[PDB]
């Protein structure tokens, strides 16, 4: 609504790894056949159709925007898991938080080595 | 960890073990040579110290 | 299960980072030396 009415919005799904679990429970109780790790087949779609709504409308469509900051939770840093990889291949950037950095004193634990942002140059003030 | 983590760690440790075995062999050869060359130098140096402990 | 060349830096454990640093420090030193020599040659070859 906000992005369609020329305003700007920010949405923070927290977590998406629990929406995936709720969807899996629904799908298993409707008797739909399971998939990998018991998640339904349509588990990528579930998220891709959801994170694709965070657009940046041009000035003809109001100019409004909707940023999204999905939050995923990995297991012992296994970024290679199923839902983490799906959402990593869906989103633009990433912000890797690591426990080894959290306890080494670096807080926020952002792992600047791996953290990425496709926009990069653009969307940054000239001084910064 | 997962299977790939364990596989990579196992391969790395195997390489490390190979390298340390090779280095042990090299060090043993160099040690044998060093002992062989140390005997005469042992007598020579002990002689050179002779004076101070005698006077 | 076997082992292959260049596996210590594929795991990326402690030995991988240790080796990467042991390489980078040495080659930074040699690059500094070579750059100094390059500057000296530049100056000595102007004439």
């Amino acid at each position: 609504y906000f992005r369609d009415n020329g305003k700007h919005a920010l949405i923070i799904y927290d977590d998406l790894s629990k929406q995936a679990v709720a969807y899996r429970q629904m799908s298993l109780l409707l008797r739909r056949p399971p998939g990998r790790e018991a998640y339904p087949g349509d588990v990528f779609y579930l998220h891709s159709r959801l994170l694709e709504r965070a657009a940046k409308m041009n000035d003809a469509f109001g100019g409004g925007s909707l940023t999204a900051l999905p939050v995923i939770e990995t297991q012992a840093g296994d970024v290679s898991a199923y839902i983490p990889t799906n959402v990593i291949s869906i989103t633009d950037g990433q912000i890797f938080l690591e426990t080894e950095l959290f306890y080494k004193g670096i807080r926020p634990a952002i792992n600047v080595g791996l953290s990425v942002s496709r926009v990069g140059s653009a969307a940054q003030t000239r001084a910064m | 960890a997962t299977l790939k983590d364990i596989t990579r760690r196992l391969k790395s440790i195997k390489n490390i073990q190979k390298i340390t075995k090779s280095m042990k062999m090299v060090a043993a050869a160099k040690y044998a040579r060093a002992e062989r060359e140390l005997k005469p130098a042992r007598v020579y140096g002990v002689g050179s110290l002779a004076l101070y402990e005698k006077a | 299960v076997r082992s292959s060349a260049g596996a210590v830096r594929d795991a990326g454990g402690a030995f991988g980072k240790r080796e990467q640093a042991e390489e980078e420090r040495y080659f930074r030193a040699r690059a500094k030396e070579q750059l100094a020599a390059l500057k000296k040659h530049h100056e000595n070859e102007i004439s």
